[PDB]
């Protein structure tokens, strides 16, 4: 009682059932290492403006 | 310090905006009265520096200058009046802004608080006078005396840049009044000697040494009269003015490292008094003798005494004001004869019997005459150095004594003897260049009754 498959049915996702459990790290990833300590703050002007040689402001 | 700079600043529109028939007068003046301005810093009551801005200061050394540069200005206008009076507007007002921007860029210059602000308007100076040599000169070779006048500063004040900003980053403020309170001692290296040589140099060449001289008698040759006027006035108390403010962070190794200098300065006042003994030309003796009056200023700067700087400040003022006198009375037989050769015009005294008098009483300001601030200051700088070393007498002697020849030479030789007879063109006098010489003697006469105020830092 088999039925040949049709012209699309062959080549489509399937969503197999298992008990095998999910590999949580795959391609063995290292630690991953933390980024830089981003500053927050408020945008306070510059100290005593541009301090470049004799310009005050 | 702004309520000098600006109205100096506002010159320049006055200049260009006044009609041709009023320039002259408006622009002299008006930088009369900014003079008069100027005046107002001497109200020094504490011993307190005035600091009027984050970048201006003023100081009992800087006060002097300023107030010679700000009465200097109009004396230059006077002076340039007669030989531009065959020439285009545009270029007379072009000539008046070329001075009146040197008189702003040398009060800033004085005034600034700051080594590399003073570095910047230092070249700033550098530049207009280049322009009116070369621009304005009569001669040939005015080229030739700009392009050494401009190279030989440049070729000293680079070091001095790479100074300024080593010292910038190293102690963080190049500011004068922080260097001179967080000064620190240089551990007596290799670096620091060069350090040394790179931060003096500078000022070694802008007033003039034995060696690097040579670019002044060219120049102040090839200058009209309001270049000379300047150069001989200011820019070598400028080189002056650099050595005794850059001085004080070289504190432990100037003591030996200040040795081949005070013996170029000693034995290069002998040699270009000398020089002014026979010389053949006015301007050039006149040069040689304000290398001779500067040499003194780089000796007693180097040697770093109270009284040597007491001295340096008011040989300062009075070379300042008597070479500009001499400048001008040369000038004015230059605008007479149109030739600078000095044995040519010979008994002036008796057709010009008053600048005769202006003639004498320069070549006695420019001898040490005692009721001066020309003795005063060479006579402390002797005592001084006399101090540093007593066997320095006899080089000063010889100079005192070559000094009062050369000037003797000049007045005998210009303006007594025979009157050369054929020179018909002997005008009677100017009242504008009378003024010129009056307004040069008469501050001589008012410093000398009171020499306090050009009494510099030390005391
Ligand atoms: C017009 C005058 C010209 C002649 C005299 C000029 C000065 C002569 C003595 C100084 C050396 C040359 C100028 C160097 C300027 C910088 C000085 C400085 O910062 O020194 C500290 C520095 C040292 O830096 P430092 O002090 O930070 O060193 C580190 C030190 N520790 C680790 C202890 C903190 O000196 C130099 O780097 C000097 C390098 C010079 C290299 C270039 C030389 C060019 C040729 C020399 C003559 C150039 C002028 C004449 C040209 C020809 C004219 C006809
Ligand atoms: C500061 C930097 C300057 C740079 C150049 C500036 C050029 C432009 C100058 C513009 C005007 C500024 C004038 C500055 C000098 C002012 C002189 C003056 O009035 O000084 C005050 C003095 C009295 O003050 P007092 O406190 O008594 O003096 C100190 C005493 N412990 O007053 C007096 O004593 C009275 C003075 C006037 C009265 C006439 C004096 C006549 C003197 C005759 C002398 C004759 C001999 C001369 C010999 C010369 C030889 C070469
Ligand atoms: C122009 C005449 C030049 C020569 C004049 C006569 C020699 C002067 C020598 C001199 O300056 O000696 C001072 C000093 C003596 O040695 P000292 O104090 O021990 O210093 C050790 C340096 N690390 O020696 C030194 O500090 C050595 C370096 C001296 C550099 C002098 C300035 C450079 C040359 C200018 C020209």
């Amino acid at each position: 009682g088999w039925v040949r498959p049709d012209l699309g049915q062959l080549s489509k996702v399937t969503k197999v059932k298992t008990d095998r459990p999910l590999p949580e790290n795959p391609y063995h990833s290292r630690a991953r290492p933390e980024p830089n300590p981003v500053i927050e703050g408020d945008l306070k002007p510059a100290k005593h403006g541009t301090r470049f040689f004799f310009w005050t402001v | 310090m702004l309520k000098i700079i600006l109205p100096s600043l506002m010159l320049l529109p006055l200049t260009w905006l006044s009609s041709p028939k009023k320039t002259w007068t408006n622009v002299t003046s008006y930088s009369f009265l900014i003079s008069l301005t100027s005046l107002t810093l001497l109200w020094q009551t504490d011993e307190n520096y005035k600091n009027f801005s984050n970048m201006f200061s003023s100081d009992p050394l800087s006060t002097p200058l300023i107030i010679l540069t700000a009465w200097l200005l109009p004396l230059m206008l006077m002076a340039s009046q007669n030989h531009l009076k065959k020439d285009n507007n545009v270029l007379q007002k072009l000539y008046i802004s070329m001075l009146i921007s040197l008189q702003i860029l040398l009060i800033m210059t004085f005034s600034a608080t700051e080594l590399i602000m003073f570095y910047i308007l230092f070249e700033a100076t550098l530049i207009p006078t280049l322009i009116i040599i070369t621009r304005w000169g009569n001669q040939t070779e005015r080229l030739n005396a700009g392009i050494y006048f401009l190279f030989y500063t440049l070729i000293g004040s680079i070091p001095l840049l790479i100074a300024l900003i080593l010292i910038q980053n190293h102690v963080g403020t190049l500011n004068l009044m922080i260097l001179s309170f967080t000064t620190h001692t240089l551990d007596a290296s290799w670096s620091n000697n060069l350090l040394w040589l790179a931060c003096m140099m500078a000022f070694l060449i802008k007033m003039p040494l034995y060696g690097v001289h040579l670019w002044l008698p060219k120049a102040h040759v090839e200058a009209p009269i309001a270049g000379s006027m300047i150069l001989a006035a200011i820019l070598l108390k400028l080189g002056s003015y650099g050595m005794i403010r850059i001085s004080i962070i070289l504190d432990p190794l100037t003591k030996y490292m200040a040795y081949p200098f005070i013996l170029l300065s000693l034995w290069g006042m002998i040699m270009t008094s000398s020089i002014c003994l026979r010389q053949t030309d006015l301007k050039s003796l006149i040069a040689y003798s304000s290398v001779s009056h500067m040499a003194l200023v780089i000796a007693s700067i180097m040697i770093q005494t109270p009284w040597s700087f007491m001295g340096a400040t008011m040989l300062m003022i009075a070379h300042g004001l008597t070479s500009s006198l001499l400048f001008c009375l040369a000038n004015s037989n230059y605008e007479r004869i149109h030739s600078r050769t000095m044995i040519m015009a010979r008994g002036l005294q008796m057709v010009f019997p008053l600048m005769a008098t202006w003639w004498l009483m320069a070549s006695l300001a420019n001898l040490a005459l005692p009721p001066s601030i020309n003795l005063m200051g060479e006579l402390f700088i002797t005592m001084s150095l006399f101090s540093w070393s007593n066997f320095t007498i006899i080089l000063m002697g010889i100079n005192i004594i070559i000094t009062g020849m050369y000037s003797m030479y000049m007045i005998i030789t210009t303006q007594r003897g025979k009157l050369t007879n054929h020179m018909i063109n002997l005008q009677p006098s100017h009242t504008r260049e009378l003024t010129l010489m009056a307004l040069h003697m008469i501050p001589l006469i008012l410093l000398t009754t009171s020499p306090k105020l050009i009494t510099g830092l030390t005391m």
